């Protein structure tokens, strides 16, 4: 019992996040998975990343992937950048302290935009969800939430302090004015959604699904539905894929980045008579985010990064008439860090050589004590790897029918037998003196190789009815088992294939076999989503064990004892034992597949590719009616007679809290009662209350408005309280009261002599209509 | 004279007379009007 | 000429049309009667030509017109939304009633006419805009405005602005045609009974006021 947690992370270039340029060309942001990356471009070196204070899998985590930074953006002057994650919480850190010192969470989902303008220290945030927030920084809190979009928030501008734009997944465009503090103006902008969105001072070009782009006017005229937005211009065939971010630049032009590894620059000089395509940038690779930077107007220099671990920068020189070039110049390339593509096969060498290969054949030297690359190597689709410790070699299998090898010294092809298999070969291992290799092969094959001192050669191949997954030779070198392509994993003595057992029971086929350092146990995974533990003494089934909810990948048992660790596509590592069968550890560090394990051989440090490039090193070690209107009577009345003698000299904080008048804030709990229990609430009260509550209803029947709104309730309640204690009110004598008890009566008399003289009208009126009507059209 | 369910499924029309649309309502008013509807139709 | 709706004629003596990868039956033309033997296309307007056993003849075209009229529906609809909802944020009631009775919103439309009582509450009836906005409706938004009246009056706290309203109908239409409108008698039958109900309340809510004119009187004699 022990508990491992990580200690690095690679291949973290680009994740799935917009990148943020700085000048000095000078230093980029961009996003890590769980963490933000910054770095020069001329070196390309990671010069900080800032993660949160626990690292995954420790005590305090929860079980649950972390939220990956999915947007963020910072201020040069300021040195302040905010970062929105994926649940809905926005941090920001600082650039030269380099530390998180506030965070927000208002949000449900994921944050799509951020923009903040330091010189007003508030912060503007819209989400995946509907609702658009702004924040303030001194004042640490959320100032108002604007929503009345339904999808999301795609697109969104902001002018000064004054007025907001706004679009989403539905494609309607909402001026929003911050002073009346809601949405005015909307026009439904594409037929779909309306992705992109950018302002210029007179102009906004809006982006939606089929190469349809908008060109509209903005202006502060002051009719309801004109002036402020138009409908002016529409350009097309840009591409054929949705424009996703348009920005402007002018030291004249603007750039729309799709999804088709394209961004198209137009110059600004009847859409072709405003509109002038510049030019456009291709790359090879998806791309994502882009950022521009200009000086002189002689040169266009542009920041990119693709779905793919690459950064890429472009130039292209130009003379405001001429893009100059057929193609841009690719002056900077940052790739060596990350992968490329998904790996798919790990393995550690008892120096603590990390090795990683995966689809471009692109093998990778990794070490823990440098966390950088030593070489790199390619050769296609290469699916299994091996290190050789004799020499510290490298063996890669691959999906073309064919088997390589790569050195760590010298270069890659020392040999490379081709044409080995017909289909794929998936599966490798290889004796533990390392002079015998052994391949499984989806022809069905097992072909056993001897190490010829170098080269390889088939001294035999085994034929088999199923296609084969996977393959693993024994540490003491006695038994050989294959996991086959039906739920079958068949277990050969080494010396002389004997078929000495079998394995049955998965009802899906076995995607892992590991067995025992002292050769009893022998654990396997299918995509099954359960572990089935077997002694090999007799083939029997010790236990199955479900887990790992979507399939598990891949186990692997450590070199001491019993003790295993198994990795799924649903992203957790969950580490167990295989005597007390109870998960020690349930592991969640990152988000995608983890495709490929590898535990160190004798250390207890794992490494853990998922399929966003993630490479993991784990090392160890309540009042009653009648007093409710009672005590807002008292309120109420106070507030009014102190109105009352101050109007007389000219001649509370629950108040200014509701925004209430304190004649509505008591008519207002008089509504919030209830009837059967205001006969008692109303009986309750003694004769001072009742005094003022005669005084309350000679104001009430000053404010006329209210009156008319709440006539039957207020006529209900006076003439029970004056039925009740009709006694003593007959036996005082105040003047002041007379007149109450006058102005009430009048008014009150007159207000049901005018609601009696309408219904009286309209039931004569309709009764004649009936009638003129009967006696018409009914025979 | 009672008062049922409305003619138009784009309006609902309470047993107090007053008639709602489905188009002019609030996310979370059409949310606990569905949740009213649920508890409604549970309970029948 | 699309070359994805194929077009099928039929001797019952009409045309299905289906998008070819689809499978399913798109359109279904139905103008000849008996059988139908002749079916051609023109390509550069793509227009079907059909003949049946009769001498009877007919041309066909599709139309992106309905889809371009639709788009404008929307929008127009989405544009007066806001319109009403910056209405109903300011004032202009008049206008507000107008873009509610367009877009049949009765919850907007009962506020709206809480809010106009409200500030009419200091002949005239309304504000005069409002009053001439009423005038001027149509037969089947009279028929509409009625109906949701009659229902504000089955409530029993809606029971005033309901009998304002039809006040203010009666005081400015025609009778002679509310008589003549087709399906009112029923509106207006149903509306009666409750306007008599609430009478009887109003009128032993006035002899209360009396009790009071006598709590007065008691206390003026006493003193």
């Amino acid at each position: 019992y022990q508990r491992f947690e990580q200690a690095a992370a690679f291949g973290v270039i680009a994740s799935n996040a917009n990148c943020v340029w700085i000048p000095a060309p000078g230093q980029l942001i961009t996003s890590a998975l769980e963490d933000v990356n910054i770095w020069d471009i001329k070196t390309g070196d990671l010069v900080s990343k800032l993660s949160d204070g626990l690292p995954p899998g420790a005590s305090d985590a929860r079980g649950a992937k972390p939220a990956e930074c999915t947007y963020l953006e910072a201020h040069k002057d300021t040195d302040l950048l905010a970062v929105g994650y994926a649940d809905g919480v926005i941090k920001v850190w600082d650039l030269m302290s380099k530390t998180v010192l506030l965070n927000f969470n208002g949000h449900k989902a994921a944050i799509t935009l951020l923009q903040f303008d330091g010189t007003g220290t508030r912060l503007i945030s819209g989400s995946k969800d509907s609702n658009i927030i702004v924040w303030d920084l001194v004042g640490e809190v959320g100032l108002y939430k604007l929503r009345s979009h339904k999808d999301s928030i795609t697109g969104f501008w902001c002018q000064g302090e004054d007025w907001l734009i706004s679009t989403s997944k539905d494609g309607m465009i909402k001026l929003w004015d911050l002073k009346t503090h809601q949405c005015i103006e909307t026009h439904i902008a594409h037929t779909g959604e309306c992705w992109g969105l950018a302002v210029k001072d007179d102009l906004l070009i809006t982006t939606g699904t089929d190469s349809q782009v908008k060109i509209w006017k903005l202006d502060i005229e002051n009719d309801k539905m004109g002036g402020k937005l138009t409908e002016m211009g529409i350009f097309e065939k840009q591409s054929k894929q949705r424009g996703l971010k348009i920005e402007f630049i002018t030291n004249s032009f603007f750039y729309i980045q799709n999804a088709d590894k394209t961004i198209e620059t137009f110059r600004i000089r009847y859409s072709s008579f405003i509109l002038h395509p510049f030019q456009t940038i291709r790359s090879l690779y998806k791309i994502k985010s882009a950022s521009w930077t200009t000086v002189s107007s002689s040169k266009l220099e542009l920041v990119l990064t693709t779905s793919s671990n690459t950064i890429e920068y472009y130039s292209i020189p130009y003379e405001k008439r001429d893009p100059t070039s057929p193609a841009p110049l690719k002056t900077h390339t940052i790739e060596l860090q990350g992968q490329r593509t998904d790996v798919r096969s790990i393995d550690i060498s008892d120096d603590n050589k990390l090795l990683a290969t995966a689809s471009n054949g692109s093998l990778k030297i990794w070490n823990i004590k440098t966390h950088k690359c030593i070489r790199t190597f390619e050769c296609g689709y290469a699916l299994t790897c091996k290190f050789l410790p004799g020499g510290l070699l490298v063996i890669l299998g691959t999906r073309n029918g064919e088997l390589q090898l790569f050195d760590l010294a010298s270069s890659s092809l020392l040999d490379t037998i081709e044409d080995a298999h017909d289909a794929a070969i998936w599966s490798l291992d290889l004796t533990s003196d390392g002079k015998r290799l052994v391949t499984g092969s989806a022809d069905k094959t097992v072909k056993f190789w001897d190490f010829k001192v170098l080269k390889l050669h088939h001294d035999t191949t085994l034929e088999l009815t199923d296609d084969i997954l996977c393959v693993r030779v024994s540490p003491d070198d006695r038994y050989l088992a294959i996991s086959l392509l039906d739920n079958t994993v068949k277990v050969f003595f080494l010396d002389s294939m004997k078929f000495y057992l079998s394995l049955y029971g998965h009802k899906l086929p076995v995607l892992s076999i590991d067995i025992s350092f002292d050769s009893k146990m022998i654990i396997t995974s299918s995509a099954d989503k359960n572990i089935k533990i077997w002694g090999l003494d007799f083939g029997d089934c010790h236990k199955s064990l479900f887990a790992h909810q979507d399939s598990i990948m891949n186990v692997k048992f450590l070199p001491q004892s019993h003790n295993f660790f198994s990795c799924s596509k649903d992203a957790v590592v969950k580490y167990w034992d295989g005597e007390k069968f109870e998960c020690i550890q349930k592991l969640y560090a990152h988000q995608s597949e983890v495709w490929a394990l590898a535990v160190a051989t004798d250390g207890g440090f794992v490494v853990s590719s998922s399929h966003d490039h993630s490479i993991r090193i784990w090392e160890e070690t309540s009042l009653k009616a009648g007093e409710r209107l009672m005590e807002a009577l008292d309120l109420g009345i106070a507030e009014i007679e102190g109105l009352e003698a101050y109007n007389r000299d000219m001649k509370n904080a629950v108040l200014i809290a509701v925004n209430k008048t304190p004649e509505q804030y008591i008519m207002d709990t008089l509504l919030r009662i209830r009837m059967s229990q205001l006969e008692d609430a109303l009986m309750v009260m003694p004769f001072s209350y009742v005094l003022k509550f005669l005084k309350f209803i000679d104001t009430v029947m000053q404010n006329k408005t209210l009156l008319h709104s709440h006539l039957p309730l207020i006529c209900k309640n006076l003439f029970f309280i004056i039925k009740f204690n009709h006694k003593e009110l007959v036996s005082q004598k105040n003047e002041e009261l007379k007149l109450q008890i006058n102005r009430v009566k009048t008014e009150l008399r007159s207000a049901l002599k005018s609601t009696e003289d309408d219904l009286g009208f309209n039931v004569q009126g309709l009764k004649f209509v009936k009638q003129q009507w009967n006696l018409r059209h009914n025979y | 004279y009672n008062v049922g369910k409305a003619e138009k499924d784009g309006e609902i029309r309470l047993k107090n007379g007053v008639a709602m649309s489905k188009e002019e309502l609030t996310r979370e008013d059409k949310n606990r009007l569905r949740r009213a509807l649920k508890r409604k139709r549970s309970k029948a | 000429n699309k070359q994805k709706q194929l077009i099928s004629c039929g001797a019952d003596g009409l045309i299905k049309i289906w998008d070819c990868s689809s499978g399913e039956c798109l359109k279904t033309l139905d103008g000849h009667n008996n059988r139908l033997w002749a079916l051609s296309t023109m390509n550069d307007g793509d227009m079907i030509v059909s003949a049946d056993a009769d001498g009877v003849f007919q041309f066909w075209k599709d139309c992106e017109q309905e889809i371009e009229e639709e788009q404008e529906k929307a929008k127009l609809q989405v544009e007066q939304e806001q319109s009403l909802q910056n209405y109903m944020s300011k004032g202009d009631w008049t206008n507000a009633f107008l873009l509610a009775m367009t877009l049949d919103h009765p919850m907007r439309l009962f506020n709206v006419l809480k809010r106009a009582l409200g500030e009419s509450r200091s002949e005239v009836i309304f504000n005069e805009e409002l009053d001439q906005a009423i005038s001027i409706l149509n037969d089947e938004q009279l028929i509409l405005l009625m109906k949701r009246c009659r229902d504000w009056n089955t409530n029993a706290k809606t029971h005033t602005i309901a009998q304002r309203t039809i006040r203010c109908i009666l005081m400015h239409h025609n009778i002679a045609k509310l008589s003549e409108i087709p399906g009112m008698v029923k509106i207006v039958d149903a509306i009666i009974p409750y306007t008599q109900r609430h009478f009887t309340r109003v009128d032993n809510l006035v002899e209360q006021s009396y009790i009071l004119d006598y709590a007065l009187v008691e206390m003026d004699k006493l003193f």
